RNA sequence: AGUAUGAAAAUGAUUAUUUUAUAAGCAAUCAUGAAUAUAUUAUAUUAUAUUAAUGAUGUACCUUUUGUAUAAUGGGUCAGC
RNA sequence: AUAAUAAUAAUAUGGUAAUAGAACAUUUAAUGAUAAUAUAUAUUAGUUAUUAAUUAAUAUAUGUAUUAAUUAAAUAGAGAA
């Protein structure tokens, strides 16, 4: 006999594995199980499923690997089928993360700006949160060696389990990256792993229970904290007041003293209200009277935009940005 | 008890006690309760009962406690834990023993996952 | 004119769907070395099982090492504890392991008195202002 | 000598006991054998060259 | 000669040591530490060209040793590659260089002291205008530009804790 | 006044000019059973609160505009105008014809020195602002202005730069909200 | 008083971070801002670490005594015994 | 009719001189797997109700613990002469 041979069967078992996920090979393998038990995965999605979406697109092995004088080598993942890969099952779940967490936001502020807006989606749905999200959630990435594994001699069932992609070994040893594509990060990968989960899980339930990706959705990225008020920057928002004001029904916005304590010190106090006739629209603190003139028209804009109507009310389409 | 505008409101506290210890939290807060939980594990789910007050900005309802009826206020048990090991040293003024108090209390901390009026 | 400022969400885990902070513990044991003894008590005796059906979404990792006998638990947050259990008996080493599943992965901490709630939300009543008290001050 | 069959709940197992010894043969005979694999095919690459 | 790129991750302590230094060292000198000191911080961040001329009308005996070092790390700095017009000072130090020789000092009335005779050395990194300064400069640019500014109504933090109720 | 709750102030046990701060005075008091009204004794600055919001930025079929918490505290009767413009004083005059602007930008091409914005706005009876939104000057007076500017900051100290630069890092700030 | 090795401490000089020129006492502890550093799950409104803003509490240690902050005993510091 | 662990109710848990019970570190002797993917020592940060040990990183040594554990013993623990 020889080791070599040994070794090379065993290669091609785990990439015939890789090709198939075959479903008792899935469900033998623990870290799956575990997974599907840690979010309340529907019993419909299978473990193959599960396993699949884990599977990063990785076709043909790059010309990078020629080099590792040049610092990167890539011997960890074995190649994958072209049809059972989590590549169209990620694009469906990015799809339903941008159609599901924007309209969320449009629910709850129904005139935010546009650019507000995107940022707020990204926020709720960015390739790092969605890649720290997988890490929380327990997908582990496969950073040892197909060699090694034989060596150890473990079973093709936690490959299986953990995520798979071109990742590449001496990645940033002695301080060097090599500065790769979309392709090799594993930050990426993540991102995918945790949309294709998403897709599985909408395959499987579409039919029975429609809604049940969306609550999903809603459960893990939709729940997580963002402060809408601390996205925004304006410019110079008492021209932007004012031109709100002359599109609606009201009254031209001057910013008045209410109170004020302090002038001819170091740090004073000014209390300026934005009344637009006898209403008042935005209060205005501040340390000079500019700061607190500005300050008002400041949460003028606000109260405006981040108006959030109660679900008991009929659907408030706003009438776009105030284009200055 | 007219509790419309609590129910209007987009932003609301609570002041629910346990063991007539106040905490006061919105969703989304994360009570550190000083004690072991024996009652509920990890992952489960505590229903507030003693709840003193009930407030938007402006109102408030009170009660002692306030009707179960009016309101949810959902806890979720978020890991047992404990506080950092301390060793304090014990002893007089002119004797070599001294006995040293090792401490290490018990922490539960929840997370207050829904509250609404219902 | 109005432009964004690029900021990311915080994932409370409570809230919408609690994610069980313990994902996976490891024994390990030796064959020889009289402190696993317990450890290797505890292995043999169906309590493991046991443990492994009711929480089955931590995965119970089974090492054989030369020192002495180990429990490294693996939370959700990154953090790992490890608690060398050495001449302990069964029930001690099982009570060790379930202080570990109760265990949120976060490292230990002082808290100071009253320290209990911690929020990320902005206060639902304003914040305090003398210009704007209800009682102004003489 | 327990094994991941033995306690018949999926999420528990049993990593594999082979000897760091053992693995290191292994490799030593896999990496040797593809260095006289590859060391053999360059003798016959040679000897082709030099008949024509 | 190459499409490879790559990006280079560097401790604090990479990066202060790979700038480009030279690492003069004294002999044997005869004197005490204290007696060094007392010269030595005057030619703490000076140019080393101005250092030697400092050491040179200096009164002191421990001086031209200085000048000397300074001269000899000059030297070396130069086969390097360095200049000397761009070599500083960038830490100069002394310390104990051991086997100091005890001796009895027999006082009058039947009393003694022990005379020690301290041995010293200096040694002394010269670093260079044309790096390290330029690269401790921007530093010093970024942390300006990091620095939150004054404010005069500014949110400083509540501290205290709540207690489980409203003050307000 | 929808609502006729009874109305509390936040409400120690003790003497609130003295302890203020003593919050186990406030866990003491207990007060009877019911719905009252706390007015905040806040500004309403950050708050994006439902109760904080105007009415006319509510929409016209929220439930929240009929009830009475956007209070108007103030009176714009009383309050003194702060740093306001003297269009919104004296209203906005249309008054100037296609002919007098391009008189105007004919003007400050010729002679930005001489025929500068503000003697522009004095002549036909407009503002500054409105006279540069009309007319560019010549680009060279333009570039002449920004190196005088240039020069003077040039001329700080390093200390001068830094308060400056401090000053827009607090200007940022109160636009952020 | 063997030979190798020696990031053991006391001790000296130097550099870095941080605090410090209107503040008074075992130099610590607890509260609590700020600044800096590290952090291949800081997702952050993050976590740890270092640091005499500021506040509160705080009469070295042993021995011997009815009783010691005592201005009663004894100790210059560390290492080995 | 025991042991270990966990519940509930009750009572008790300041301590000089003193008495009693239970542990740990260190060194040697008896028995004794294992191994540079290991062991030992040090530093830093975690972990275990923590004089102790353990995890990780880093450093230096060593082709390796008289190692874990149970016994037997002691030139067996030092801010106090
Ligand atoms: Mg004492
Ligand atoms: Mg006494
Ligand atoms: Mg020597
Ligand atoms: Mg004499
Ligand atoms: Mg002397
Ligand atoms: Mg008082
Ligand atoms: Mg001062
Ligand atoms: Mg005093
Ligand atoms: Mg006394
Ligand atoms: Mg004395
Ligand atoms: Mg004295
Ligand atoms: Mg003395
Ligand atoms: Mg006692
Ligand atoms: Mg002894
Ligand atoms: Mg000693
Ligand atoms: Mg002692």
């Amino acid at each position: 006999e020889s080791e070599l041979a040994k070794y090379k069967e065993y290669y091609q078992g785990l990439k015939s594995t890789v090709n198939e996920i075959p479903e008792s090979v899935a469900s033998k393998s623990p870290s799956l199980r575990t997974l599907h038990k840690r979010l309340q995965l529907p019993n419909e999605l299978t473990y193959s499923t599960l396993s699949r979406c884990l599977t990063c697109p990785s076709a043909k092995l790059p010309d990078k690997i020629n080099n590792p004088t040049k610092g990167a080598a890539f011997v960890n993942t074995v190649p994958t089928n072209k049809y059972l890969d989590n590549h169209g099952l990620n694009i469906m779940g990015k799809n339903l993360l941008s159609y599901h967490v924007t309209k969320s936001i449009i629910q709850k502020y129904p005139r935010l700006p546009t650019v507000v807006l995107n940022a707020a989606v990204n926020a709720y749905i960015s390739e790092a949160v969605l890649a720290h999200i997988a890490k929380y959630w327990g997908i582990e990435v496969e950073t040892t060696s197909v060699l090694s594994r034989y060596l150890k001699m473990e079973p093709f069932e936690f490959t299986l389990g953990r995520l798979k992609f071109f990742n590449n070994s001496l990645n940033s040893k002695d301080g060097i990256e090599l500065i790769t594509g979309k392709n090799f990060s594993e930050t990426s990968a993540l991102a995918m792993s945790v949309r294709s989960i998403i897709a599985a899980i909408w395959a499987v339930t579409e039919q029975k229970d429609s809604q049940a990706v969306y609550r999903f959705i809603d459960d893990h990225i939709m729940s997580r904290k963002l402060d809408i008020t601390k996205m925004f920057q304006f410019e110079q928002p008492t021209r932007e007041l004012a031109m709100l004001c002359r599109r609606e029904g009201l009254e031209k916005p001057v910013s008045k003293l209410v109170a004020e304590s302090g002038r001819l010190s170091k740090s004073p106090v000014f209390i300026v209200h934005v009344f637009s006739g006898e209403e008042t629209l935005g209060e205005g603190y501040g340390s000079s009277l500019k700061e607190a003139k500005a300050r008002a028209a400041t949460d003028a804009l606000m109260k405006w935009y981040c108006y959030e109507p109660l679900a008991q009310q009929e659907p408030v389409i706003d009438p776009g940005t105030v284009v200055v | 008890t007219d509790t419309t505008p609590l129910k209007l409101s987009n932003e609301l506290y609570a002041i629910f006690k346990i063991h007539n210890r106040p905490y006061l939290v919105t969703e989304g807060d994360r009570v550190i309760l000083p004690f072991k939980l024996k009652q509920a594990e990890v992952g489960d789910i505590l229903n507030m009962t003693d709840v003193t007050t009930l407030g938007s900005r402006n109102y408030k309802l009170v009660g002692h406690p306030i009707n179960t009826s009016l309101y949810t206020l959902k806890a979720t048990v978020v890991g047992k834990t404990k506080r950092a090991f301390q060793t304090r040293e014990v002893t007089k003024r002119r004797n070599r023993r001294v006995r040293h108090a090792k401490s290490k209390g018990d922490l539960t901390i929840l997370r207050i996952s829904e509250l609404s009026m219902n | 004119v109005v432009k964004a400022i690029a900021r990311n969400s915080i994932g409370r885990n409570g809230v919408g769907a609690f994610v069980f902070p313990c994902r996976k513990i490891t024994l390990q044991f030796c064959n020889w070395g009289g402190s696993s003894e317990g450890m290797r008590k505890f292995l043999t005796s169906k309590r493991l099982d046991k443990w492994g059906q009711e929480f089955p979404w931590i995965q119970f990792e089974v090492m054989r090492k030369s020192g002495h006998p180990l429990l490294r638990a693996e939370y959700t947050n990154g953090r790992e504890k490890v608690i060398c259990v050495r001449n302990l008996n069964i029930d001690n080493v099982e009570n060790k392991l379930k202080l570990l599943k109760d265990s949120d992965g976060d490292i230990l901490r002082r808290r100071t008195k009253n320290d209990n709630v911690e929020s990320l939300n902005s206060s639902v009543r304003g914040i305090w202002s003398p210009l704007h008290a209800a009682k102004r001050h003489r | 000598h327990p094994f991941s069959d033995n306690y018949a709940s999926p999420n528990i197992y049993v990593v594999n006991d082979v000897t760091s010894k053992e693995q290191k043969s292994k490799y030593d005979t896999i990496m040797k054998e593809i260095q006289k694999l590859e060391d053999d095919a360059t003798r016959k690459a040679l000897e082709t060259a030099r008949s024509a | 000669n190459s499409s490879e790129r790559y990006k280079l991750k560097l401790t604090k302590r990479e990066i202060e040591v790979l700038e480009p230094s030279v690492y003069a060292q004294s002999y044997r000198i005869k004197s005490s530490m204290k007696k060094a000191t007392l010269l030595l911080r005057l030619l703490g961040g000076l140019d080393v060209m101005k250092a030697i001329s400092q050491c040179h009308f200096s009164n002191k005996k421990i001086a031209r040793e200085v000048a000397e070092l300074l001269q000899k790390g000059v030297k070396d700095g130069q086969k390097l590659g360095l200049k000397p017009e761009d070599l500083y000072i960038s830490q100069i130090w002394t310390g104990s260089d051991g086997f100091w020789r005890k001796r009895v000092e027999f006082k009058a009335r039947t009393r003694i002291g022990i005379i020690s005779h301290p041995y010293i050395h200096v040694r002394c990194i010269l670093r260079t205008k044309s790096v390290t300064k330029r690269r401790l400069a921007y530093e010093a640019h970024l942390k300006e530009q990091k620095r939150a500014p004054w404010v005069q109504l500014g949110d400083k933090p509540i501290r205290g804790v709540t207690g489980g109720v409203y003050k307000w | 006044k929808q609502f006729g709750f009874p109305k509390t102030q936040v409400t120690t046990i003790y003497n609130k000019t003295k302890s203020a701060s003593n919050y186990k005075g406030y866990l003491k008091h207990r007060d009877a059973p019911g719905m009252y009204y706390q007015p905040s004794e806040s500004i309403a600055t950050g708050s994006v609160n439902s109760e904080t919001i105007p009415r006319s930025f509510m929409a016209a079929s929220d439930p929240r505009r009929g009830l009475d918490m956007p209070v108007q505290s103030t009176k714009a009767k009383q309050c003194p105008n702060v740093l306001v413009g003297k269009s919104t004083v004296n209203g906005k005059t249309y008054h100037l014809g296609p002919q007098e602007i391009d008189e105007i930008r004919k003007l400050r091409l010729d002679n930005p020195q001489k025929y500068t914005r503000k003697f522009l706005a004095a002549k036909y009876g407009i503002s500054p602002l409105f006279v540069s939104m009309v007319s560019k000057p010549s680009e060279q007076h333009v570039q002449i202005m920004e190196s005088r500017l240039q020069e003077i900051q040039s001329r700080w100290k390093e200390k001068r730069r830094i308060a400056r630069e401090d000053r827009k890092r607090r200007k940022l700030l109160w636009y952020q909200a």
